[PDB]
């Protein structure tokens, strides 16, 4: 929900932070999954990579949108 | 053992083919590994094989798609020579055990010449002279009949000689037969092709002299629906007789397709079987190129599916047989968007069903089998053979041998599957998690302790122990059978450093202390229990201590907080039994601690536990 | 964890590093978190035996176990095809020692393709600017910084290489048909061969016509068809004798 809306602060490049944590939770999802949840995870990845291309710290994005391609991987 | 004699010998030479590519070495010959074993059986076996390696031993294109290599002219045309030359090789031997008894007495005395040999095949199959005969003999047999024989078993050499001491008789065959030996495919020129066929369609469409009209239409490719019954009467004479007919690019002319559609639909099964005699029929098929017909035919006689599948696993090596896309078809089908003259087999259907037959109690040949899957997957992703694994080991409970033991000492020897794939971490967690599904905490735990995957070991060895934790540990109870499986992991958690999160991790330590803070209880060792039990800072024992205590048993595991009944009572037993042997407040200070703590949790059995927590208090004073 | 386990599996100087490492060394030294790194990563490919380094390990124990299986087409196909899934995630961070292992499990569990589709994978992610593509298309001017870029395409290429040649050498006297339809050995060598045909690699293809012409196999090379090709001897007819001949 705050990725889609943009209200600030969740504005411009900040939003490079969003999707860091949108990776850090849906990370901590499938790996307490794996240990032991839809098609709008997989919508949201995918369009939360939009975000990193709108958006392009050039290598720390570049390896983010792999960090991204990699979960949306594992809920597919 | 589910596996007969023939089909253990098979096993064993896939399990060397299997260890070559386990190990990188070279591909070696499929076709040669099966054949080694069909030398054990009758030659009715021995013969199949031979038509095998002779029809699969075309030049291909490595790296090349199945369906590619199938439909080119380039490819389809080796396969009608290299099948001419086993009938006429097959019919070759057929020639000698004619005249010898014995392949063993022709070779002692030397396999003579084609041409003496065929001479000396026509004075028993024909002794007496046909009246209908033409163009006079040559040293004592008519002439068209050593030219039709020759080219039968394959040498026109033997036949050209024939032909040479006839030069004056033949007339201007002779100009025409010297072209067919030396064009190559078997085939005239245009103009010259037309120059006989029209003689031959002139006046000579029916002569007296069988074997004259045999070899003309033979030269020629003429006359495709005359069968040519006199000479051809085998059945492997009509398909040589054929297979030298085809053509490829409209009157009196055939094609492989027509000939190859024609044959097994209008002449299906019904036609090629009534002789009760089933071979014949998978060479009719083998033999015009409809491998996948041959095999799902000859899969289902059930004294030979062993051959049946393995005629498909060379041709599946061989990049040469068409693979069904959708494993929901049956096993023998036409893709829709393919020519309806070719056909599709269910490869994995067909090796789904063989295996299900000696699964269940010859694993370690089961998976041989299943490697060939390797290369495909279903709807679901799942790898083929990592799937076939994961439901051979569901169904045949060999966990030991397949997977591979991981004994208590801390050691993993390998299991059967190890040898095919380094990676067994997710079809172990696979194995896992059904029998987790199931209930099957205990076998659950050991199979995902097998994968070192301690976030699930230890979340279901805390289910496993907090039932168990206040009962009383017998000799071979369920509680020691559990306790030293739960102590013997701890070990070889600690000795390697594993540990889950702290939650599950914390919860699993502490029932293990607990568990020998009743097994202490229950032996009357009064002062070491209370001993563990204070450590633990579980249950408050001074008033100052209540605040904290109380919170944490918010957000401790309920594996615990079940069990915190059975805790209270005997700690308080445990004060009570210490008072009747100053030290009488202190036990009395802690036994109101333990009250209090009680009043403030709400947890199971709380009403008949504070009520007797309160009486042994009161008799205290 | 199973320790001395791990310790007799390893090597010498991972094992006299480990025997003199220090917790200080530990806590504020490079060599001990370089050490620390080399010990997970072992107990990693042992249970499989950032989300960039933890789907790198769940990949690794997913292949361990398929190759840990009885052969349940369902379950491996499950466990290989997953395991792909999971390496081509993180192809770009994948470590030539990593894929080396990857591959040879999926090569011992006949997943031809899936080694091969890898392989190609980790190679256009580790250069997506294509600077291998425009260094060969230089003449490979040494001195050049392209020349790490090309090398971790090259380490793709060979291993794909050993695919190929361990697919035939698996399947040497296997036929390509069997009573008419195609064998099980028949469609991998197709399906293989697909994903090698499939590819816009271009130094890629640069790579397997050199490779081609060095098995011998003018069977293949002569009757691909494409200028490509024909562009690509071009270049290299002045300059070798087996090449101008082709």
């Amino acid at each position: 929900n705050v990725l889609d809306t943009q209200e600030a602060p969740f504005t411009g490049r900040r939003r490079k932070l969003v999707v860091q944590w949108i990776a850090m939770a849906v990370d901590m999802w499938v790996r307490e999954v794996e240990r032991r949840m839809g098609s709008w995870v997989s919508e949201l990845l995918g369009r939360a990579d939009q975000v990193l291309t709108q958006i392009a710290d050039a290598e720390e994005i570049a390896s983010l949108r792999r960090t991204v391609k990699g979960l949306k991987r594992s809920v597919d | 053992s589910s596996l007969d004699n023939i089909e253990m010998a098979y096993a064993r030479q896939i399990y060397i083919y299997n260890e070559k590519i386990v190990n990188g070495h070279l591909q070696p010959n499929l076709v040669d590994l099966c054949a080694s074993v069909a030398e054990l059986d009758d030659k009715s076996i021995s013969d199949m094989w031979t038509m095998v390696k002779q029809m699969t031993d075309v030049l291909l294109t490595p790296a090349t798609d199945a369906l590619k290599n199938r439909s080119s002219v380039e490819v389809r045309m080796e396969f009608v020579r290299q099948a001419l030359a086993y009938l006429e090789q097959s019919y070759k031997n057929y020639t000698l055990v004619t005249v010898f008894g014995n392949l063993h007495q022709a070779q002692l005395g030397g396999v003579p010449g084609t041409y003496q040999l065929v001479r000396s095949f026509l004075n028993i199959k024909l002794p007496a002279p046909l009246p209908g005969l033409q163009d006079g003999e040559v040293e004592g047999h008519p002439v068209w009949a050593l030219i039709y024989y020759c080219m039968r078993c394959g040498d026109l050499l033997a036949a050209s000689q024939v032909v040479n001491r006839a030069q004056h008789q033949l007339g201007e065959f002779k100009t025409w037969f010297q072209e067919y030996m030396n064009s190559k495919d078997r085939r005239l020129s245009p103009a010259t092709e037309n120059k006989l066929r029209l003689h031959y369609r002139r006046a000579l469409r029916n002569n007296t002299d069988p074997y004259k009209r045999a070899v003309y239409c033979i030269i020629g490719r003429c006359d495709v629906t005359d069968n040519q019954s006199e000479v051809a009467d085998k059945t492997e004479d009509y398909l040589w007789l054929k297979l030298n007919q085809v053509c490829f690019d409209p009157q009196d002319r055939l094609t492989l397709s027509q000939f190859q559609k024609q044959l097994l639909e209008d002449y299906g099964e019904s036609h090629f079987t009534v002789n009760q005699q089933p071979f014949l029929y998978f060479q009719v098929l083998f033999l015009t190129a409809q491998f996948e017909a041959a095999v799902a035919f000859l899969f289902r006689m059930e004294r030979l599916r062993c051959h049946a599948v393995h005629v498909a696993l060379v041709l599946f090596e061989l990049k040469l047989l068409l693979k069904s896309s959708g494993q929901s078809a049956q096993l023998l089908s036409h893709e829709p968007g393919d020519p309806p003259c070719l056909r599709r087999l269910n490869f994995v259907r067909l090796l789904m069903l063989y295996t299900r037959k000696f699964e269940s109690t010859d694993p370690r040949e089961a998976l041989q089998y299943f490697y060939f899957l390797r290369d495909e997957k279903d709807s679901q992703g799942e790898n083929m053979f990592l799937r076939c694994v994961s439901e051979l080991v569901i169904e045949s409970r060999e966990f030991d041998m397949i997977l591979g033991k991981l004994e208590n000492d801390g050691s993993r020897k390998p299991g059967v599957i190890d040898k095919f794939t380094s990676d067994t971490k997710p079809i172990i967690n696979k194995v896992a998690s059904v029998a987790e599904n199931k209930g099957l905490f205990e076998e659950a735990a050991k199979l995902y302790d097998l994968a070192k995957n301690a976030d699930k070991v230890l979340e279901l060895m805390n289910k496993l122990l907090s039932p168990v934790v206040p009962q009383i540990s017998a000799p071979q109870s369920n509680k020691e059978r559990l306790k030293n499986m739960a102590l013997s992991i701890a070990e070889r958690y600690r000795a390697q450093g594993i540990s889950a999160n702290k939650f599950v991790d914390s919860t699993f330590y502490l029932l293990l202390d607990l568990i020998t803070f009743f097994d202490e209880y229950h032996s009357g060792h009064i002062d070491r229990a209370f001993d563990i039990i204070e450590r633990l800072k579980l249950v408050p024992l001074n008033q100052e201590s209540v605040e904290e205590r109380v919170a944490a048993f918010r957000n401790f595991s309920d594996e615990i907080r079940h069990n915190l009944s059975e805790v209270l009572l005997a700690t308080m037993n445990i004060l009570f039994t210490q008072f009747k042997r100053d030290r009488d407040s202190q036990l009395r200070s802690q036994a109101r601690t333990l009250i209090t703590f009680a009043g403030m949790i709400p947890y199971r059995t709380s009403g008949d536990t504070n009520a007797r927590l309160v009486q042994m208090e009161v008799l205290m004073n | 964890e199973r320790v001395s386990d791990i310790y007799a599996r390893l090597d010498a100087v991972s094992q006299q590093q480990l025997k003199d490492l220090t917790y200080e060394q530990l806590f504020s030294q490079t060599p001990g978190k370089e050490l620390a790194k080399v010990l997970v990563k072992a107990i990693v490919n042992r249970n499989i035996a950032a989300p960039d380094d933890v789907v790198t390990f769940k990949a690794q124990e997913q292949l361990q176990r398929a190759s840990e299986q009885a052969h349940n087409a369902p379950v491996l196909r499950a466990l290989l095809a997953e395991s792909l899934r999971l390496f081509e995630q993180v192809a770009g961070s994948l470590t030539p020692a990593n894929l080396t292992t990857a591959v040879e499990q999926m090569i011992s569990l006949k997943y031809y393709a899936g080694a091969i589709q890898l392989c190609l994978t980790v190679a256009q992610q580790k250069d997506r600017g294509n600077t291998a593509l425009s260094w060969v298309n230089d003449g490979k001017p040494a001195n050049d910084s392209r020349k790490k870029a090309f090398d971790e395409r090259k380490i793709c290429y060979n291993l794909i290489h050993q695919v190929l040649d361990k697919l035939e050498s698996d399947f040497a006297g296997e036929p390509e048909l069997v009573d008419g339809r195609p064998t099980l050995a028949a469609t991998k060598r197709m399906e293989a061969y697909n994903v090698v045909n499939d590819s816009s690699d271009e130094v890629f293809h640069f790579d397997m016509y050199e490779w081609y012409i060095e098995k011998g196999w003018t069977d293949r090379i002569l009757s691909i068809d494409s200028p490509h090709v024909i562009t690509y001897l071009q270049r290299l007819a002045e300059t070798d004798f087996r090449h101008a001949e082709l």
